[PDB]
């Protein structure tokens, strides 16, 4: 072995694994692991019982992580290490990065990165290339659960709800992919989360109240909501079934304390009439106006028409929650008839 | 050819965008594969097909498979060193809910999780790992699924409960480790662990979030997940995030754990949003669910997409006295069995994401735990076989059996495809969850 054999180890000894082959029946889904692994792990377990920081042991996560990066344990030792020798993080970033791009589907390494780029004293400001790696990340999967979760992260940590880049690098996602939900979803965390320093995180304004005004803004910034909505249109009509900005509308709507009938004619240009559907979103929609946002008569049988449309053509796998929201006007129409 | 597949599993949607990328790319391939098997045409499936027209759900293939998924891995599996106790979990519910006897495992059980228990309190993945709630988890549902004595005495319940404490943020969550992530996966492991357990609900008198006015482990909890809601709908893993099935399974499923469905839910949870959002998860030809918008079917959402449904129904439906009018069923029951039985069954045994995929243990668990969903009814009740989480130990199970003919909510596996049912809080058999709730509620706390 060549931690056994190495002088810069002599002075610790390791521990055994405890499989449980010893104390009983056969223990289950065991693996054989390489000698390697077996010896450092061995190594590992020494270190860590002994509450070693040390450079050694510094070396020694990173020998681990190389032959298993999804060990979570190392992940979280190696840290309380680089914290308390007080070794440069700058350079543990450069080559965390190298981790990164080898394992692409890997969630430990970014949890570790947040650890990292939390600490003020290494990184009082925003570096310089971070944005970029995270656009090196997203070239390969742009759609990447853990690298978008530590941009959420990011963002409200170095407050970057305005930085250009932020909105640009969304802006240059979508031109690529319209359809990445992934950039839809930051792009409201930029414009409409909540920013109070003061306050618990939260993916929506207006949590402390009741859970049908969920993400009611305090104060309401008009241009900067006619903007996102004409945004959303925009993209809407290069390619109309795409799910994503009809329900950054919506959010973008509820933000606002704006009605859907705001885009009623816009979601009528999408079923002009023997009926030509280009959008199933434009439908449900067009449903939803009808249903709460007039209280005309003949309303509610629009709305029914529009889901019916919907459960028997344009999404028939959804029909037992049309079916559910047919019930639900018909309910209201019926009450609102006895009066 | 068979007639009893209706068209909207034998076709594309009828609405296509001109518009190519990446997303409709990886759709289109993704449709295209899964439509021969859909049809029930393709050389890998086996029979007998039904009067559906959907293969059987291949029991003996399954079992083998699950039986062999528990024995030795080779040097090149070492990527599953930390996730040992979910190996065993995937496995002990997978042949549970194919009807096997989980009890002659019993000892080889004790023996895997007895060297995983750190002294300091909970379970990590193996020797000389750190204790992690998921590990926990998978450990205590492991430990419920073969009960008895022996097995139940194997957990430290006092240092679990310090060591949970510490787990405990200022926001109301948890994280998963100390030091790790927080996240809603943290807060449903931690609190499924605490109640199994009957832990006490107060802190640890030390507990370092004491300092922040945090009393009780539910202090501050569903309003952290109701920061977790996003504008979509759905819920995210960690505020801000995006939405996505997974996480609305733990919130939902942790929400149900603090109170009535019909209470906590609407109170923490904008049901306008969340309904449609998790109706729109499923696709059709394919069936199946996919966890977020514009992203791909995957069998093992069968159960994260698929079990959000029995809490979601019961919040809408209330709780059902045993001395009342139901929604019913909210999505397609019949896509979701035809995605699993058509499209997720490897020939060889176990079950898949999606066709193209190998088959592994966990999506051969999550696929046959949707599959079992669809079979039953499930709901709340006002009788609790806690003797003080009460509503949570209050679900109760009838058969939701096989169909004849078409309709929008129909059963189209047989009676000969029937699996277990299983708790979908807790994802292990009630009877498993009941008595091991039971046997430590009747146990005085350590001192
Ligand atoms: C545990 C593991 C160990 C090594 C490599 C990957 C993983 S995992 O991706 O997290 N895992 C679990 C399911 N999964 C991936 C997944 C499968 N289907 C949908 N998803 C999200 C998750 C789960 C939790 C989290 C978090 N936080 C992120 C992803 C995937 C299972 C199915 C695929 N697996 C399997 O085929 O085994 C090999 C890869 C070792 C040969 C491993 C188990
Ligand atoms: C009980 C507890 C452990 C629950 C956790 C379940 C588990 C599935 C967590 C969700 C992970 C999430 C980030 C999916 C992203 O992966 P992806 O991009 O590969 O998959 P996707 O394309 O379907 O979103
Ligand atoms: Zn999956």
């Amino acid at each position: 072995g060549k931690y056994s054999s190495d002088p810069e180890w002599a002075s610790i000894k390791p521990i055994e694994l405890n499989d449980g082959s010893d104390f009983g029946a056969m223990p289950l889904a065991t693996i054989s692991y390489s000698p390697e692994y077996l010896e450092a792990t061995s190594y590992l377990r020494a270190v860590m019982a002994a509450n070693e920081m040390s450079e050694r042991a510094l070396r020694l996560t990173g020998d681990i992580i190389s032959m298993n990066p999804a060990h979570y344990t190392v992940w979280i030792y190696r840290a309380k290490i680089l914290f308390a020798l007080g070794k440069d993080l700058n350079e543990e970033i450069e080559w965390l990065n190298k981790v990164a791009l080898k394992h692409l589907k890997n969630y430990q390494i970014w949890h570790h990165r947040q650890v990292l780029m939390s600490s003020r004293a290494h990184f009082p400001t925003l570096p310089p290339r971070e944005q970029d790696f995270l656009m090196e990340m997203f070239a390969q999967d742009a759609k990447s659960y853990h690298v978008w979760t530590y941009r959420h992260w990011l963002v409200r940590h170095f407050k970057l709800w305005d930085h250009p880049r932020e909105i640009q690098d969304v802006e240059a996602l979508l031109k690529a992919d319209v359809r990445n939900n992934s950039a839809w979803n930051h792009r409201y965390m930029l414009r409409f989360g909540p920013r109070d320093e003061n306050e618990f995180d939260a993916g929506l304004h207006n949590t402390t109240g009741p859970s049908s005004e969920k993400g009611r803004l305090p104060v309401v910034d008009e241009d900067l909501v006619d903007s996102e909505l004409q945004y959303s249109q925009s993209r809407i009509l290069e390619a109309p079934e795409n799910r994503s900005p009809w329900s950054y509308a919506r959010g973008v709507l509820q933000a606002a304390g704006r009605p859907l009938s705001e885009w009623k004619d816009f979601a009528r240009s999408f079923v002009v009439e023997d009926v030509a559907v280009k959008s199933s979103h434009a439908i449900e929609w067009l449903a939803d106006v009808y249903a709460e946002e007039d209280g005309s008569e003949g309303s509610a049988a629009e709305a029914v028409k529009m889901l019916t449309l919907l459960k028997e053509k344009y999404d028939p796998i959804r029909r037992n929650y049309w079916e559910y929201r047919i019930r639900q006007i018909t309910a209201s129409a019926a009450h609102a008839t006895e009066i | 050819v068979h007639p009893g597949i209706p068209a909207l599993f034998r076709e594309p949607p009828l609405i296509h965008d001109l518009l190519s990328t990446e997303t409709t790319e990886l759709q289109s391939e993704t449709v295209n594969k899964c439509l021969p098997l859909l049809k029930g045409i393709h050389n890998s499936q086996k029979g007998p097909f039904n009067k559906y027209g959907i293969p059987a759900l291949q029991r003996k293939d399954h079992l083998e498979y699950l039986y062999d998924s528990l024995e030795d891995y080779p040097a090149s599996f070492v990527a599953l060193d930390a996730s040992r106790p979910w190996m065993v979990y995937w496995a002990l519910a997978g042949l549970c809910l194919l009807g096997e006897d989980v009890t002659r495992f019993r000892e080889r059980v004790i023996s895997t999780f007895t060297a995983a228990q750190n002294s300091t309190g909970g379970i990590g993945g193996g020797h000389g790992q750190m204790s992690h709630v998921a590990s926990s988890y998978a450990a205590v549902l492991s430990i419920a699924m073969v009960g008895g004595e022996e097995a139940f005495k194997l957990i430290d319940r006092k240092a679990m409960w310090k060591w949970l404490g510490k787990l405990k943020q200022p926001d109301g969550g948890f994280t998963v480790c100390e030091g790790g992530e927080e996240d809603v996966r943290g807060a449903y492991c931690a609190m499924v662990v605490h109640a199994l357990l009957d832990l006490p609900l107060a802190l640890p008198p030390e507990a370092e979030a004491r300092q922040n006015g945090l009393e009780t482990f539910t202090d501050g909890l569903p309003e952290y997940l109701s920061r977790c809601q996003t504008y979509e709908g759905g819920i995210s893993g960690s505020p801000g995030s995006e939405a996505h099935g997974a996480y609305a399974f733990c919130a939902l499923a942790c929400l149900c754990l603090l109170g009535r469905p019909e209470v906590v839910v609407p109170r923490y949870m904008n049901i306008a949003t969340l309904l449609p959002w998790l109706s729109a998860r499923q696709y059709a030809p394919e069936g199946g669910f996919s966890g977020r918008t514009n992203k791909l079917v995957d069998g093992c959402y069968s159960h994260w997409v698929g079990n959000c449904w029995p809490l979601v129904q019961a919040a809408l439906d209330g709780t059902q006295p045993l001395a009342r009018s139901s929604v019913g069923n909210l999505y397609s029951r019949e896509g979701l069995t035809r995605y699993i039985l058509s499209c997720c069954q490897c020939k060889l045994g176990g079950l898949r994401d999606k066709p193209g995929k190998h088959p592994d243990s966990y999506h051969t668990c999550y696929a046959l735990t949707g599959l079992s969903t669809v079979q039953y009814y499930h709901y709340c009740t006002d009788s609790s076989v806690s003797s003080k989480f009460s509503s949570a130990f209050s679900w109760k199970h009838d058969p939701n059996f096989a169909s004849d003919g078409q309709g929008s909510d129909i059963g189209v596996f047989t009676e000969n495809d029937r699996l277990v049912p299983f708790h979908p809080i807790f994802v292990i058999p009630h009877k498993s969850a009941e008595d091991i709730r039971v046997w430590f509620e009747n146990q005085s706390f350590d001192l």
